[PDB]
């Protein structure tokens, strides 16, 4: 009504792990790409060259 | 008289997931779309004897 309610983008880790004294321990990594296309066009004329 | 230590090394396990995906789709709409339903004749007759 008026009481906005938020969203939030995350980044969370919770880890159990053991290791020995200074050493540095990744406990999370992600690579993540993404494409789409969409194409709308007449017939025969659409594909034409230029 | 001996004592446990206070925790065990486990070992540690790294784990490497990937997830993919694809996608495509098309989508055509061509012709002509005719009427299907239309009128037809009418008659009446209409008469005072009396």
């Amino acid at each position: 009504n008026g009481f906005t309610v938020p969203g939030f983008i995350t980044r969370r880790s919770n880890a159990e792990i053991n290791v020995g004294d200074g050493q540095t321990m990744v406990i999370s990594g992600l690579v993540n790409p993404k494409t789409a296309k969409n194409v709308s066009k007449l017939p025969w004329l659409g594909d034409i060259p230029i | 008289l001996a004592t446990p230590s206070p925790f065990d090394m486990e070992k540690m396990v790294w784990l490497d997931v990937n997830i993919l995906e694809i996608r495509k789709s098309v989508l055509e709409n061509f012709g002509v779309d005719w009427s299907k339903q239309i009128p037809g004749p009418f008659a009446a007759f209409g008469k005072d004897f009396v």
